[PDB]
């Protein structure tokens, strides 16, 4: 998961 | 402030890959030259601008056969139906010039795109 | 030998939002108490391990509605629905509790993982 | 395009  | 999960959607796309691969919900036959492909329409009108006009016309859309022009060859269609379903395309010498053209017809501009230049690199 | 379009899945997955923002060739209604989400059996199968057994018995795959349980949250659904077709996922502090007990029962086992580690967190 |  990541901040897009 | 979503989060996004970076594999998501190559695993949606392996999973209708499976999906494809066992037949299940499939609900179109894509005839080439009496060779018959079993697909799913929406994955189709994802990846192509020739199916997604097919599939939206209100009396296409309702249909489970559909014929392809007698000129497109059953192997280029079938290398860009993996294409679809993997995001991996067979490019070689021997099939680059049947799979520009089927990618022409089936409007995919990406793999037309990489067919040009390939073709270009070897001129 | 094949060559690979990285952004190939992402743009699928965006096309296939696409269809389901304009209802196109969407083939069932999800049912959470009263409030209805219209989607695309094959993008839910992709996406949930629950639509995938639903959508692979040979009686339920014919079924154009689909009722959850009724504990289940619409907002939580809702959240869920939005990420299977564009990988983001709205986890919010006051949310993170329906949308981790619906992707529990959606069997969403990446959603699950992500909303364990954002709850270990804030304890 | 890449080799994967
Ligand atoms: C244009 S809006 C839109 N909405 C939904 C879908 Cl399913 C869709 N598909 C589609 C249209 C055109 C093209 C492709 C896919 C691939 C390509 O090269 N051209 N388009
Ligand atoms: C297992 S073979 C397979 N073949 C095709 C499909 Cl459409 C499918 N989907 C699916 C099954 C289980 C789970 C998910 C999707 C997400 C998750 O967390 N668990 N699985
Ligand atoms: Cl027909
Ligand atoms: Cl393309
Ligand atoms: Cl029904
Ligand atoms: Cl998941």
């Amino acid at each position: 998961w990541v901040i897009p | 402030s979503c989060i996004q999960f970076t594999r998501h959607a190559s695993d949606v796309l392996l999973n209708l890959n499976r999906l494809r691969s066992r037949d299940i919900l499939t609900d179109v036959v894509i005839v080439v030259s009496r060779e018959q492909f079993r697909a799913h329409k929406t994955v189709l009108m994802a990846c192509s601008g020739l199916f997604y006009s097919i599939f939206t016309d209100q009396l296409k859309c309702n249909l489970s056969v559909i014929n392809l022009d007698p000129e497109i060859n059953p192997e280029g269609f079938c290398i860009l139906l993996d294409f679809m379903y993997t995001s991996r395309l067979n490019l070689r010498e021997g099939n680059i010039m049947a799979v520009m053209a089927t990618a022409m017809y089936l409007q995919m501009e990406h793999v037309v795109d990489t067919c040009r230049k390939f073709i270009k690199a070897s001129e």
